[PDB]
DNA sequence: ACGGCGAATACCC
DNA sequence: GGGTATTCGCCGTGTACCTCTCCT
RNA sequence: AGGAGAGGUA
């Protein structure tokens, strides 16, 4: 709860539970593309605040693209 | 075979199963009346095999239905099929709605103050358990050991590049910390961990009256969330930062509660001829400044300027200008509100209903992170200016009046003209009860009554001042700042304890006519042993009798699901106020607030105000009240 | 992986029995007090 | 509560049970049909929609 | 005030206005004079038969059928026990002596009935009938090494109890109880007509059982309403075996009647003594019931008026001459103690003996039949030791301190065989009733399900030879209270008006009130002092032991009490023991009637002392004809019950003048002959910083440097050396494969060494069985051909240390294979100890005769075959018989456990600080957990810099009203500054006529208790004078205390103002707070509930067999119960994917588990939940039955 | 919290 | 031990 | 024949955790 | 590995 607000996100997405779903498709997405294990140990964030806070940024992602059929 | 298994035991044995003896009872007699039947044997043992067949067959599929006890070695009934799935200890519960979990651990809870609402302290040892794949992988990742193997032999030795991988894999994976009885779900609540050192876990002082925790003795299980979608999860719907209002009511349950409350109390009171009474300040860097140098009071009337904007009821943002007239106390609390509120919130007393119409406000007119950060700062205040007051309790803050002695043997004369009419048998039931407990309860309210009026008040003569101030007395000060305390425990202390109660329920005629500071006698302190074994009894007895309304109520309503924004429906039912038939005990506003309306609300001259379908908040229930609707 | 137990006579089955009611004494309408007479040989009935 | 007395009639009467609810989605250990496991079914109509 | 040996090296001011009219009797004269009943005769009480006796006395002559053969009971004697109370938990036996009998048998010429016993074969002996466990000293018994208590029990005292059952009108019932036997009971009904009943037989007529004269026209005679007319125009039975088969066909379903089967069950259901009993108190509770005396005082069979009297009892009850009894009474109540219980169950099993001799007297057929190969013993040893092992008030001992000792010695349960459970009872079982007063404590009970069920004995109180509890009185003769103690019991009191303790005398003993406060029929009263008949002897007569335990009783919450009492049974006892400074007079009382000081038996002085003995010249001319010297053996370093530590230490010096009684040691928590089990701190009530937020506690860190509350804690690990199937189990170090560097801490042998400091993972001691067959997968046969590994023909079950633990060796015991040659090391091990154990005996022994040759020539140089020509020869026999037994084992001092051959101990002991998360407490219901140690430059400080100890919230004293807390803070201070009035005068001029001075204004100055000083010498004021530099310690009795004028005396006295608020400074800035806080010196107390033991993570360990879910208790690897209610909050958040994995893939969906291990320490995702295991196993075993449970695809 |  | 519910059977409308 | 009026059996009675010995 | 009895914590 440092810089990630579930109030900055429900200015975009319903219901609380319509986050939960597509922040974890994010995150998913984000995972099975790398994110780790050459580099960044230390130097990165964890999928899951990374995915929930370009939701509230209006940012990579809205909640129609966070499909890629 | 499994399912009744036939595990070793220490020393050459076998702790075998119930299923196996059952099993055996009932092959040995089958193959018994088999070659009993091969040899044409008579039928009047035929049968009697027969009627034992039946018995061992019914026996393995649930004892005691028909039979008595069929019972093994160590005279205690055997263990049928039909009891490995039914009862408290069968499989539907125990087992299917049970399930004991890995990632888990345990540990006694302490306080630990300088917390964020969204933190939990979770020591080394434990956060080194529960997260210790988590750290294998980080581990062989960034080149530390090449097969798992010397991983998991770095971790016991415990080395120093372990213990900061493990910094950074619990950094934001959060933790849910759950209570002995979740009474509800309050009873868990997402947190982040930070390692500190010791053994035991701190839990911020806010959350403590969800989770219905103190600090002698409880103790808390920890779980971690595995996947991201249990991860998400946590964060969004159970962090503890989301769980702000009760879901029985709408009311806050992170208000500041005990100490917080009394230093808050303490600082925003008044005292009318102080030092520096009357200046005029500009700021708070003002007040700040001037306090710190020890030459101006906290409870000194002061005058200060403001200049912020107010969001009222429609939304709209007025400007608050002017010079107002505070205290010393009560304007150092002006760094904490934020932009939105009111300088007329603080501008009071601050007792403990008042914080908590002003975490109330905080949360409708500013939303959820303002009134988090609003109650951690608010936390800090009260804790610091308790300390710095050095407020403490003495017995000389149980001030016993003095009339107690003149009407207590006012209350003794008139029992004894009481027994006195008895004696002449001008009475029965009454002149030995019901009238010496009326004079008895009467005078226990006149002596709890004498016992304010010397707490409360005080006396100051300096410049001819010789008049009556509120007191700045501990005891007093503890029970009207709502802190800790009531009417009637300050009333056992230094007052009388009057009468009491013998476990049937009637009064037992002699009152205590002493408290606790002058001390009670033996056959006093006797009769008091009644009603406190009584209530003991109840308390321990009761849990059972409503744990179990719960376990039927959540049976009962379980599936009820909100699946659908609107039916479409136009029925509903009558509401008004629920009044005793003497007088209203509720509001219809109140009653009304947050239902939807079913149908019309028109007015008694014929024009309407609020259409059906309209989801009534506060800011339309006012016009429900303002317009003389009733129903 | 189960087995089983060929008997050799043939055995009421409890619960089909002694639930309360009994969906064996209501089938032929007779009070359980006489089913357990029956079942545990102490009377007779005519099959036929 | 009362496991024998409902087994039996469940027996009898050749009952079915739809699972449908939220106890009986626990102990076979699947999603109960309410918060996030409606949420998911929900936004995963559209995207066999979206792919059509 | 002086006058004792350690009474005198630091005296305690003592307040009350009270006289001492009794002193507390002996404390564990419960368990200690009720097995002496069981076991020993005494004329002066009058118990000429001891009870083990009176139990064969009575069951004996068996004359199996008409044989020549009849036994008679002569005598019996009760041996001598193999070890001492010392030994058998050194070993693992039980301190049993075997009981001898003397039986005579009789016989003649097998005539024609001529006295066929009566000639020849007058044949007598003594013969072995079983063990039988001896209580030691104190109360306890040895049972298979370990200690035990066997608690008392409150139950139903037989007679006929007119019971009511209020839910109707005229329900009236009538039950006659036994001892032992069956329950007849009547009753009524508002009908009008009597019924009966037998055990739990139906309910048939009345009349029935009134067949025994049957007789209806002499039943009316005898018996005036229509109530029996409704009966006796009820009984269709006319004659006498027909109402018999009648009440017959209760007695049996199924059964036919009979003619001579069916009159013997009658006429032996209630007048058969040797199966029914009423016991010399229901025939005297009978005979007081109804009234008459019409049967005797030994005759304990329903007689039968003692039917017809019930009868019309009942019906008078029914009619309004009587009154119905109360259950709750405890007059109606008796207890029955551990002597009673052990001589019901050595009557049960020697009616098994008894039983099966006179049976195998017959198929015995030899010559010279002697009385030794027809009885056995087996029966009775079996049930004793049956008893003793599982019975249920036969229980493990609380140790923990002394105090949890003495309070469990004293304690009465409701419960166990023949009384209530702790569910069928409640809310009136549970109450105190007003006869509970002087009898049991009204506070002290459990605070869960047990409540008002435990009930432990009050302070005066005393079972008296009926069993009903007494409390004593004194007589108040002619308006004049004298001084005649009286026991009391229940029913006694019912009729007398008693005052208190407090009441106000004048002079003459006379009441100076006319309207006191009474207690007239147990219920409370306002009446005239001309009617009082009695008065109490103390004020803590109402209390319990440990409840007076605690000052400022009168101010406190009984709720609160109650959790006072009962907490300081739990606290851990320190390093080194600290009196409290504020205490009630009764720690001594507690720390000597409990047997952990020791005690001098004789006037004597001291010859010699260290840490293992004390010698004492017995000084002859004032005492017994004593040995002439007196040897104290001293403990040390012991393990307790709880892993805790007892310890003795030497309080005396050589040369010490000793009396008896003095107390020459100290043990178990206790310091100068007082209990100690915690520390005086200097507490500040203030809140801090949010660090005593709710109840926490806020420490100072002067406090873990100083070593205030730190513990010994012994742990026992044991190895056994097995003889299993496929190869024995040896213990020798011959580790396979195991590291070198690991083998260095063990010896030759393979065990560690005494004194070694052993980490968590190490070896203790090695053993290895044999195993063969490996045949290890593909896998190590692909690589396995690249090191070449060696076969193992054995393995390894050595003992290893747990997990977390640590310490140091202090201890190693082993008993070798019994019955067998060891080799040139175990037998060598073995010699040597007896060499040195032996030594040690000759060297104890070479002192003994030593100092008593010492006084021999010491009355003489200054005829010599008196005292001198006899204590030689004794003591060689000592050392005979302690020489042979220090190594005349069974080569493991017992059966060493057939199948297993050395069983070797290893003791660990480890030293444990206080720290964030233990629990502290003190005497007044205040508990709370430590949150933080603060550094000493950050605490508040007084105005000459003296920093402070704890600091504790002010908020929770007036919500709980326990104000006793504040005044002992109070008082604390007050003695705080009289100990330093007197450390200001000894670092000036330290002569013994100034300390002489100030001792008279510390001592003297405030009450009327005089210390009274001149009568310590100059040498003896600079020893108390220096150990007073703590504080002056003052004793408040428990509802006779101090005062408030005292207090505010005192704190003058010492410097301070009269209330306990002084100046405190910031210690982060140095500025004062404003409003003085309160300061003073509680006594607090560290409880067993450390959070070391109590922490506990788990991420993957090992499962269940049949549901394949985790298991759980930390203590194999637990993992936590995720229950019904926790998965309601996560369905009420919606938490749909955090449910789903802590059902399936964190317990028990098997192949998930694995796959998200792997996955994790991988960083992959996948996710299949298939379905949990125990789902499989529901529907498994509900095919099991006849029933068909199934998945389905649903396509329609 | 009710009972009586 | 207590309560509440339900099938069973005997005693009067 | 119908309708109560006892009579008797069955099912239920809070959550999590720690320790000991004893049996298999 | 499992169950009984007994105690205790919240
Ligand atoms: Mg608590």
């Amino acid at each position: 709860m440092a810089r990630v607000t579930v109030e900055d996100c429900l200015d975009k997405v319903e219901t609380r539970f319509d986050l939960v779903v597509l922040a974890s498709m994010r995150a998913n997405k984000i995972l099975k593309n790398g994110y780790s294990e050459s580099m960044e140990n230390e130097k990165k964030e964890k999928a899951t605040v990374v995915a929930l806070r370009e939701i509230a940024e209006s940012e990579i992602t809205s909640e129609q693209i966070l499909r890629n059929e | 075979p499994d399912l009744r298994p036939l595990v070793p035991i220490e020393g050459g044995r076998f702790a075998t199963s119930d299923l196996n003896d059952l099993y055996r009872r009932v092959i040995n007699r089958n193959n018994r009346l088999k070659k009993l039947l091969d040899l044409n044997a008579p039928d009047i043992i035929v049968r009697n095999e027969k009627r034992m067949l039946q018995e061992a067959v019914d026996a393995l599929l649930d004892n005691g239905r028909r039979g008595r006890a069929v019972t093994g070695s160590n005279k205690r009934p055997l263990k049928s099929l039909a009891d490995m799935i039914k009862g408290k200890q069968g499989r539907f519960r125990q087992n299917l709605l049970g399930k004991r979990v890995d990632y888990s651990g345990r540990s006694v809870i302490t306080v630990g103050p300088s917390l964020r609402l969204h933190e939990c302290g979770l020591p080394k040892k434990m956060a080194l358990e529960l997260f210790k794949p988590f750290v294998y992988s980080k581990l062989r990742l960034g080149g530390h050991a090449t097969t798992i193997k010397q991983a998991k032999r770095m971790v016991e030795l415990e080395e120093a590049v372990v213990w900061d991988i493990l910094e950074t894999v619990i950094n934001e994976h959060p933790v849910l910390l759950n209570r002995a009885p979740t009474l509800h779900r309050l009873g868990i609540q997402a947190f982040e961990p930070r390692l500190i050192e010791g053994k035991a876990i701190q839990l911020h002082p806010l959350v403590c009256a969800a989770f219905n925790a103190d600090f002698d003795g409880d103790q808390m299980a920890v779980h971690v969330p595995l996947t991201v979608e249990s991860q998400l999860e946590a964060r969004v719907l159970m962090m503890s930062t989301n769980n702000i209002l009760s879901p029985a009511s709408g009311q806050p349950i992170i208000t500041p509660t005990q100490d917080i409350v009394l230093g808050l109390y303490y600082i925003t009171r008044e005292k009318e001829g102080a030092r520096g009474e009357g200046k005029l300040f500009s700021s708070y860097e003002d007040v700040s400044r001037a306090y710190n140098s020890g030459t101006i009071d906290i409870h000194a009337k002061i005058k200060l300027r403001i200049d912020r904007q107010v969001f009222d009821t429609k939304g709209n943002t007025y400007n608050e200008k002017g010079v107002v007239n505070t205290t010393v106390g009560r304007a150092l609390l002006l760094n904490i509100l934020p932009e939105g509120l009111s300088f007329s919130l603080l501008n009071k007393v601050l007792v403990k209903k008042e914080i908590s119409k002003i975490i109330n406000q905080a949360f409708r007119v500013l939303g959820g992170k303002a009134t988090v950060v609003l109650a951690d700062k608010l936390m800090y205040a009260g804790f610091k200016y308790s300390t710095l007051s050095g407020v403490s309790v003495g017995v000389d803050d149980m001030t016993i009046p003095d009339n107690k002695e003149a009407k207590i043997e006012e209350a003794e004369k008139e029992i004894k003209q009481i027994t006195e009419q008895y004696q002449s048998s001008l009475i029965t039931e009454n002149e030995r009860y019901n009238n010496i407990i009326n004079i008895w309860s009467k005078t226990s309210d006149e002596v709890g009554a004498s016992m304010m009026d010397a707490i409360s008040k005080d006396t100051v003569s300096i410049n001819g001042e010789k008049k009556e101030i509120e007191s700045f007395n501990s005891v007093y000060m503890m029970a009207k700042s709502g802190a800790r305390g009531s009417y009637n425990q300050m009333r056992q202390l230094a007052g009388m304890r009057g009468l009491m109660a013998k476990p049937d329920g009637t009064m037992i005629e002699t009152a205590i006519t002493a408290n606790f500071r002058e001390g009670l006698s033996v056959l006093q302190y006797f009769t008091s042993t009644h009603g406190a074994r009584k209530g003991l009894a109840d308390t321990a007895l009761k849990t059972a009798n409503a744990g179990y309304l719960t376990r039927r109520l959540v049976d009962v309503a379980q599936d009820l699901v909100v699946i659908e924004e609107d039916c479409g429906t136009d029925d509903g039912l009558m509401f008004s106020a629920i009044v005793e038939d003497g007088e209203v005990k509720v509001p219809l506003v109140e009653r009304a607030l947050g239902r939807t309306l079913a149908a019309d609300v028109v007015t008694e001259k014929g024009v309407v105000l609020l259409e059906a379908g309209t989801l009534l908040d506060e800011n339309l229930v006012e016009l429900l009240d303002d317009n003389g609707i009733d129903m | 992986r189960m087995g089983h137990i060929d008997l050799v006579c043939p055995v009421v089955h409890i619960w089909y029995l002694k639930s309360l009611p009994s969906r064996i004494g209501l089938f032929l309408d007779m009070p359980l007090k006489n089913v357990e007479k029956v079942l545990y040989f102490e009377s007779y009935i005519v099959t036929d | 509560q009362e496991t024998t007395r409902v087994l039996t009639e469940a027996s009898i009467n050749s009952q079915i049970d739809n699972l449908r609810g939220l106890k009986e989605n626990v102990l076979i250990g699947r999603l109960i049909p309410a918060g996030t496991g409606l949420a998911v079914r929900k936004e995963s109509a559209k995207i066999e929609k979206m792919r059509e | 005030m002086s006058y004792s040996y350690a009474e005198k090296k630091r005296i305690r001011k003592e307040f009350g206005v009270l006289p001492h009219i009794l002193d507390v009797p002996y404390l564990l004269s419960i368990q200690t004079e009720s097995y002496k009943k069981f076991l020993t005769v005494d004329a002066a009480k009058g118990r000429l038969h001891s009870g083990l006796e009176i139990v064969l006395k009575q069951s004996f002559p068996v004359e199996s059928k008409n044989g020549q053969y009849e036994l008679h009971y002569v005598d019996y004697q009760i041996g001598e026990p193999t070890f001492d109370e010392t030994e058998c938990q050194v070993r693992g036996a039980t301190y049993d002596a075997p009981l001898n009998v003397k039986l005579r048998l009789v016989v003649y010429n097998k005539d024609a009935l001529p006295n066929e016993k009566i000639v020849e074969d007058i044949r007598e002996e003594y013969v072995y009938m079983g063990d039988i466990p001896l209580m030691t000293t104190n109360g306890t018994f040895i049972i298979n090494g370990t200690e035990r208590v066997v608690v008392s029990q409150l139950h139903r005292s037989p007679g006929a109890f007119f019971s009511k059952d209020d839910s109707e009108e005229g329900a009236f019932s009538a039950r006659i109880i036994p001892y032992r036997g069956s329950w007849l009971d009547f009753e009524f009904d508002s009908k009008g007509i009597i019924w009966a009943r037998i055990d739990r037989k139906r309910k048939f007529c009345a009349t029935v059982i009134l067949k025994a004269l049957g007789y209806t026209q002499e039943q009316i005679l005898e018996n005036r309403g229509r109530y029996i007319s409704d009966t006796l125009k009820y009984d269709l039975t006319r004659n006498t075996d027909e109402a018999l088969v009648e009440i017959y066909k209760v007695l049996r379903p199924g059964d036919p009647p009979a003619a001579a089967s069916v009159k013997a069950l009658f006429e032996g259901l209630f007048f058969i003594e040797s199966r029914y009993s009423l016991s010399d108190i229901g025939r005297m509770k009978l005979n007081a019931r109804l009234g008459s005396d019409k049967v005797s005082k030994d005759i304990y069979t329903l007689e039968n008026s003692d039917i017809v009297g019930v009868i019309e009892e009942l019906i008078n009850i029914r009619d309004g001459k009587g009154k119905v009894d109360d259950i709750d009474h405890l007059g109606n109540r008796r207890v029955r103690s551990v002597g009673e219980m052990v001589e019901n169950q050595f009557r049960i099993g020697l009616y098994r003996v008894e039983k099966g001799i006179r049976e195998s007297m017959s198929l015995v057929h030899k010559d010279k039949l002697m009385p030794k190969d027809i009885v056995n013993s087996k029966p009775i040893t079996a049930a004793i030791k049956e008893f003793f092992t599982s019975g249920a008030l036969s229980q493990f001992m609380d140790q923990d301190n002394p105090l949890s000792e003495v309070t469990h010695k004293r304690r009465i349960s409701a419960l166990g065989p023949g009384g209530l459970s702790r569910d069928r009872a409640g809310f009136e079982v549970r109450d105190v009733h007003a006869t509970h007063y002087g009898r049991l404590c009204p506070i002290e009970t459990p605070e869960g399900p047990n409540i008002g069920l435990i009930n432990s004995l009050a302070s005066y109180a005393r079972v008296n030879d009926y069993g009903f509890l007494e409390a004593p009185y004194r007589k108040v003769v002619d308006g004049k209270v004298t001084d005649e103690i009286e026991y009391l019991s229940a029913i006694d009191e019912d009729n007398y008006v008693i005052a208190q303790a407090s009441t106000k005398l004048d002079e003459n003993n006379h009441f100076v009130e006319d309207i006191i406060q009474c207690r007239s029929g147990g219920e409370a009263i306002f009446t005239e002092s001309s009617r009082v008949q009695y008065m109490d002897v103390s004020a803590k007569q109402m209390v319990s032991a440990a409840a007076a335990l605690i000052p400022f009783l009168e101010h406190d919450d009984a709720n609160r009490v109650l959790m006072g009492a009962n907490m300081q049974r739990q606290a851990v006892p320190t390093l080194k023991s600290e009196k409290p400074l504020v205490g009630t007079g009764m720690e001594k009382i507690v720390a000597r009637d409990s047997g952990n000081c020791i005690i001098a038996r004789n006037v004597g002085e001291v010859a010699e002392v260290d840490s293992n003995r004390i010698v004492i010249k017995v000084d002859t001319e004032k005492s017994q004809t004593s040995n002439l010297v007196d040897i104290y053996s001293l403990t040390k370093f012991k393990r307790s019950n709880k892993n805790t530590c007892i310890n003795q230490r030497p309080i005396v010096n050589v040369g010490d003048k000793v009396e008896a009684g003095d107390i020459l040691a100290d043990g178990f928590a206790t310091d100068f002959g007082e209990l100690s089990l915690g520390h005086n701190l200097m507490v500040a009530f203030m809140p801090w910083n949010g660090y005593n937020f709710e109840d926490s506690i806020l420490l100072s860190e002067r406090i873990v440097k100083d070593d205030k509350y730190t513990s010994i804690h012994i742990e026992e690990f044991t190895c056994v050396a097995r003889d299993t199937k496929l190869g024995p189990e040896e213990i020798t170090a011959d580790i396979p494969n195991v590291s070198e560097s690991s083998l260095a801490k063990l010896d030759e042998s393979g065990i560690v060494h005494i004194g070694a400091n052993v980490e968590a993972g190490d070896i203790l001691v090695a053993k290895i069985t044999p195993k063969a067959e490996q045949q290890l997968t593909p896998e190590e046969r692909l690589l396995r051909a690249i090191f070449n590994e060696k076969a193992s023909n054995v393995v390894d079950s050595s003992l290893r240390m747990p997990s977390g633990t640590s310490g140091t060796v202090i201890n190693v015991q082993v008993f070798e294979n019994d019955k067998g040659g060891k080799s040139k090391r175990a037998l060598k091990i073995e010699k040597e100890l007896i060499d040195k154990a032996r030594k040690d005996f000759d060297e104890e022994f070479a002192v003994i005769e030593s100092v008593v040759k010492s006084s021999i020539e010491q009355e003489v140089v200054g005829e010599k075959v008196q005292n001198a020509r006899e204590y030689y020869e004794e003591a060689k026999i000592a050392i005979d018989a302690k020489f042979e037994a220090k190594k005349k084992s069974i080569t493991q001092s017992n059966e060493l456990s057939p199948g297993v051959l050395k069983t070797v101990k290893v003791f660990v002991a480890i030293k444990k600080r206080i720290q964030p998360g233990d629990k502290m407490a003190g005497r007044h219901g205040n508990k709370g957990v430590v949150s933080r140690v603060l550094p000493v430059e950050d605490m508040p400080y007084m105005e000459d810099g003296t920093p402070v100890d704890v600091c504790l919230n002010p908020l929770g004293i007036p919500s709980r009203m326990n104000i006793g807390q504040i005044l002992e803070a109070h008082l604390g201070l007050a003695s705080y500054g009289l100990g330093k009035k007197i450390e200001k005068t000894l670092e000036k001029t330290r002569k013994a006529a100034e300390l002489r001075k100030t001792l008279e204004e510390v001592y003297n100055s405030v009450g009327d208790k005089k210390v009274n000083l001149e009568a310590l010498n100059d040498e003896e004021i600079l020893t108390l004078c220096d150990n007073l530099k703590g504080g002056v310690p003052i004793a408040t009795p428990v509802f006779d205390g101090a005062k408030e004028e005292d207090i505010k005396s005192l704190l003058k006295i010492g410097g301070f103002a009269t209330n306990g608020q002084m100046k405190l400074f910031d210690g982060r800035t140095g500025k004062p707070f404003d409003r003085h806080v309160t300061v003073g010196y509680m006594y607090m107390l560290k409880l067993d509930h450390l959070v070391d033991d109590k922490m506990h993570a788990r991420s993957t360990g090992s499962y269940s067999l049949v549901t394949q879910q985790p298991l759980g208790g930390k203590a194999q690897f637990g993992g936590q119960r995720f229950g019904e209610m926790e998965v309601w909050a996560l369905q009420a958040y919606g938490a749909a994917y955090t449910l789903r994995e802590m059902l399936t893939v964190k317990s028990d969906d098997i192949a998930g588990r694995s796959k998200m291990y792997k996955n994790i320490v991988d960083g992959k995702l996948t996710m299949n939940v298939d379905v949990p295991e125990s789902f499989n196993v529901l529907r498994n075993e509900v095919r099991a039955l006849g029933i068909d449970m199934d998945f389905d695809y649903s396509s329609e | 919290q009710l009972t009586m």
